[PDB]
């Protein structure tokens, strides 16, 4: 599991687009804990429980931790945008619709290993991209 | 080597110290054969250390300690110290003998580059070569092929 | 099936807790905010919790018998109320009602609740003086920590063994021998295979007439007394559950405030400059008694400051 | 006589560190095979652990393993240790606490290894394992499968809900193959076994560092589940007869527990090594 | 009867030392070919290993390999041992545990060597390999190709170079070419094989020396993956036909296993040598 | 390969400039592990993640681990200086700005293994040059 520089570029662009990393090139410090906790939750509980926990918006958290799910969605869409025609025969190279619940998407698409590897790689890339920058 | 200095004395003492004496059979200070290849391979770094001013002794000690950092090298501290002392003495002798000679040879526009290069002696490199050759002589005398 | 865990008729407790817990049933809907609070979701999680908490363990279990055959004679202690929590930090949470929101340490292969040997080792080392690392941050609390723990350990050693005086350097050497198998400076002592102190994983051994797992509540009332508290539900090991503590301990020889090996100590004995004044011995039985006293004093697991994880003699 | 096959029964949670840096969730990962990408024990680790067990008999270690790295005169080792490859891995189910999981590709690898190396009891095992693999492939017909041989374990969930076990009759499992592979055995397709044994599905144990009762560090360690089975091949290289016999008896005796891997003091890598019994 | 071609099937990990002082992460690097930089076995090491296997038959060794280094009489060696070049290497996949990887340049060099040396069965192999190479180049047309010849293997991923394998259905792979190159064969572009065989992607193993449980040394070794295939040429220089027949029959016997390289005490560099079969 | 004397000289200068070696020729004893781990991590995990890990400043590290990336940058700048300029040269020779962090520089200019090769040689030079000093 090697994180390519293109995945890290996707992570940086997604983190900027979802208003986690401001124009000052700083981020709220709680988001590194959010990303680490999501990484641990995926491997301990599972993809569905972790995404459900991190995707809800009625939480009593300091910051908008539901934005890491949007960052994941953007990274996965960017990765699927560069799937070759040969990949598209085995791999579902279809953009996640957006405005769609990510948990709903994963439930509807079975529980294929493809989504699990994609989300694991995207979470690691998000972690590294956040480590590229500075806490507020 | 120049016999008008302490480098010759230290060279003789090093030879006498680390050459096995079969005639007796009580013991002599042991020899590390890996130092010979270290001198040859690390010659450029050793030259950098030698060309450093007023810190070369500590730098040489640090280099030899940090390269030979294992528990088996605790017995060869005497050999490392003797090598460092001899190398420093030879570098000092070589600079005092050759620095001005080389800087007058370099800008003597009557000689071609080939003869200038065959005449120009690098002090630190010559000291490294002398220590290397002495260590090889010690190993050659000591090593038998039983 | 529901009770008497066994190897022939059971579901893996860890599997039930982590992978099968949030199984997607035809009509459950805990994705939405409305469905997370619904009675259907609460009933689903109640049924899952009842399945998890319905298993008991017999004393004559082939699983625990195999543990005894492999790791040696267990040290048997009992859990008192409220119980035992381990692995509390493992992520098990989605935001639903009736759900277990704290992690639990389950053995992967067997599914039995267990305390990993690293937890036991750390809990035992915590009451030894030389467990806090000498760091810039920890420098201000290092001396008091060492003083308190060294007095405690000295009293425990005098109580357990027939040693009359033990010195601070002797306590340092003994702790480093037990937990690091090394000199306090970091050097190594040439030890035999049988001269290593090993801390195996503790296991649940007997539930007796009840189940070995139960559910418990912590209700953190906030700093604002006018706002509603949040109930948190978690999984605990029931009171009066036998815990098997497996160790592999050796005899530690101390000569002149340094730790000696067995061949070293025999060679020292045969020397004519040998005195019994500076030779000290603590045997495996005495080490086990000392560990037992530490465990009975501080307990093991999570939330031990509020009574969770306190142990009693069988 | 030359080549023998030994099976490593793991009594606790194995951790053999690869040492590679992982920047994901699990900081410390376990060693994997270069070719098959399955968990394995490098032969150097096996030799080191068994040398540590036998270190008290200096003559036996000197004859069989070689000279100590510090000795002035170096003696080559006579016995040859081959790397331990994964045979069976426990998988958690809803009908039973754990099943013994093996793949058809693992079976094929074992058959090929026995054919190439010619271990002592190889002929019968190769014949019956080839029969088993042929029956399994004939029944599978190129599809995904999870085959159980006890009819009571029908419909069992092999960890993931997508993998459910079917019991095909006409496929006999010999008692000796049950002894080699494990009780409550499930024969998995390569896709399923790769899914169950990859980095996201192998067991992880959480660990932290406490300073005066407050958490300082935190990391996750990948471990090989308890009661896993690994096989390795040992060739005696003109080693002396009675030293070899003592090695064989001490290694295979019931009371021998050998520590392989890391985290010895916290009980991780304790194993039992058994020899391939006659069929 | 002269100049026959032999294929080395590697049963374990292989490390043939380079003798290069690498100041870097990997201190122990494997032997690499001068022109192509692909991993190779020097002819001296191959001759030494084969001599060591046969050293029990003194007369065969003396007649074929020559006199010992200490003999008072010096007898020149009669057989000519050519160096062994990499033919196929296992790459990790997802549909299958591994694929056998060869480059078009490796095939071109094999054809060139067979033409230059006049191997025993060289003619048919040259014709069919030229047909295959021309077909592959016709299908690729200057693109970065990765072709598998079993339709079930379509879309298999090479994990190190994240590409997927296409199936050129109109290219035949003959059974003898399957035997020579290997089962589950993928033929890649030169750049893919170069990336897959470089220092960063060849397996690197971590090793340490433990003094009383404390780490004394640490180093990294790179190895040739197990099941790798290498080929070399053997010329029969006026050697006795009976000793030659004994040597060839013993070498191509299935039960013969030869150790080539370092780390013999652990399971490294154990190989099977087979002769090129008639097409 | 041999030891490049010029690269060792650049390493000495960069170690002095980036404040790893004190005035009494000493370093905080964690940096040798830092350099060796950097080499191993570059081999095992890839250039970008290793650079991000060792360049991170919000770390619970014993000392200022991010200084080794500054030393790497200085060595690479020094060796890119005195690169010969011929129209047959594959090297860029463009100097890495002090404004730029190493990770973003490799992200936006990273399509060639020139940076990987230069970083490997710079790490080796750091390792061999640090042996000339003492550890506090």
């Amino acid at each position: 599991m090697k994180i390519s520089k293109k995945q890290i570029e996707y992570a940086i662009e997604a983190l900027r687009a979802n208003n986690i990393i401001t124009n000052d090139n700083q981020y709220p410090k709680v988001f590194k804990g959010y990303i680490s906790s999501f990484g641990a939750a995926v491997i301990q509980s599972g993809l569905i429980p972790a995404i459900i926990f991190f995707e809800n918006e009625d939480n009593d958290a300091n910051a908008d931790r539901h934005k890491i799910i949007g960052v994941l969605k953007d990274i996965i869409n960017a990765m699927r945008q560069q799937y070759t025609v040969t990949d598209a025969t085995i791999l579902v190279s279809s953009q996640i619709p957006a405005n769609y619940s990510m948990a709903q998407y994963i439930i509807e698409h079975g529980n294929t290993d493809q989504l699990l590897k994609e989300i694991t790689e995207a979470a690691v890339a998000m972690k590294l991209a956040l480590r590229m920058y500075k806490s507020e | 080597m120049s016999k008008k200095g302490k480098s010759y004395v230290k060279f003789n003492m090093l030879l006498q110290k680390y050459i096995l004496k079969n005639k007796d059979m009580q013991e002599s200070e042991k020899f590390l054969s890996s130092v010979i290849q270290m001198i040859r391979a690390h010659a450029e770094i050793l030259q950098i250390i030698l060309q450093n001013e007023d810190k070369r002794t500590e730098m040489l000690k640090n280099y030899f300690d940090n390269n030979f950092n294992e528990s088996c090298h605790l017995g060869y501290t005497g050999l490392f110290e003797d090598i460092q002392t001899l190398l420093c003495l030879r570098y000092q002798e070589n600079i005092q003998d050759y620095q001005n000679r080389n800087e007058i040879i370099q800008q003597n526009t009557i000689l071609t580059s080939d003869e200038k290069e065959i005449l120009i002696v690098s002090p630190a490199m010559d000291a490294i070569h002398t220590i290397f050759t002495a260590l090889q002589f010690i190993h050659f005398i000591n090593y038998n092929k039983d | 099936m529901p009770k008497n865990y066994t190897l022939q008729n059971a579901s893996n407790l860890g599997w039930l807790f982590y992978k099968d817990y949030y199984r997607q049933e035809p009509n459950v809907d805990f994705i939405s905010t409305q469905g997370k609070e619904s009675d259907t979701t609460a009933d689903f999680f109640r049924k899952t919790n009842q399945r998890i908490t319905a298993y008991q363990l017999n004393s004559e279990s082939p699983l625990v018998a195999a543990f005894n055959n492999h790791f040696g004679t267990p040290l048997q202690l009992k859990t008192i109320y409220p119980g035992l929590i381990t692995g509390s930090g493992l992520p098990h949470q989605t935001g639903s009602k009736g759900e277990f929101k704290l992690g639990f340490q389950f053995d992967y292969t067997t599914g039995l609740p267990y305390i990993p040997g690293s937890s036991i080792k750390g809990t035992l080392r915590s009451m030894f003086p030389f467990s806090l690392k000498d760091k810039g941050s920890t420098k201000r609390i290092l001396p008091e920590y060492r003083k308190e723990r060294m007095e405690y350990i000295r009293d425990l050693i005098i109580e357990v063994t027939n040693i009359n005086e033990i010195s601070d350097t002797e306590i340092q050497a003994l702790e480093y021998a037990i937990f690091t198998n090394s000199t306090p400076s970091g050097k190594t002592i040439e030890f035999s295979l049988e001269e290593k102190d090993v801390f195996y994983d503790a296991f649940v051994a007997d539930s007796k007439d009840g189940v070995m797992l139960s559910d418990d509540y912590i209700t953190p009332h906030g700093e604002n007394p006018l706002k509603d508290p949040k109930p948190i539900l978690f999984l605990k090991i029931r009171p009066d559950v036998t815990i098997n503590f497996y160790f592999k301990l050796c005899t530690t020889h101390l000569y002149k405030e340094k730790v000696c090996s067995s061949k070293q100590i025999e060679e020292i004995k045969k020397q004519n400059d040998f005195s019994s004044s500076d030779y000290k011995m603590i045997t495996a039985h005495q080490k086990r008694n000392l560990f037992e006293k530490i465990l009975l004093c501080i307990g093991i697991g999570a939330k031990t400051n509020i009574g969770y994880g306190q142990l009693k003699k069988l | 006589m030359t080549t023998r096959m030994y099976v490593i029964n793991t009594l606790s949670n194995m951790h053999v560190g690869s040492g590679e840096v992982n920047y994901g969730v699990i900081a410390n990962l376990i060693q994997r095979d270069s070719v098959t990408n399955l968990p394995n024990i490098n032969s150097s680790g096996l030799k080191g652990a068994i040398r540590e067990y036998f270190k008290e008999n200096e003559d036996l270690v000197r004859e069989l393993f070689g000279s100590a790295p510090r000795d002035e005169k170096t003696l080559p080792g006579k016995v040859r240790f081959f790397e331990a490859n994964l045979l069976s891995m426990p998988v958690r189910s809803d009908k039973v606490p754990f099943l013994m999981a093996i793949s058809d590709e693992v079976l094929q690898e074992l058959i090929t290894k026995m054919k190439f190396f010619n271990c002592e009891e190889a002929t019968q095992y190769i014949s019956h394992l080839s029969t088993l693999l042929d029956n399994i492939k004939t029944q599978a017909q190129g599809t995904d499968f999870a085959y159980v041989f006890d009819p009571l374990l029908q419909g069992a969930i092999i960890e993931e809900v997508s993998i459910r076990a079917t019991c095909p009759s006409h496929i006999p499992l010999q008692p000796s193959l049950k002894k080699l592979l494990g009780d409550r055995l499930v024969i998995l397709s390569h896709k399923y076994f790769s899914i169950l044994s990859d980095d996201n599905h192998l067991p992880v144990l959480s660990r932290n560092n406490l300073e005066n009762g407050q958490s300082a560090n935190l990391w996750y360690e990948q471990v090989l589940p308890r009661y896993s089975r690994l096989y390795f091949m040992l060739m005696d290289g003109n080693a002396q007869s009675e030293y070899l016999k003592k090695f064989r008896d001490t290694l295979c005796t019931p009371s021998t527990i050998i520590q392989i891997g890391a985290n010895a003091s916290i009980g991780y890598g304790y194993c039992q090594i058994s020899e391939l019994s006659p069929f």
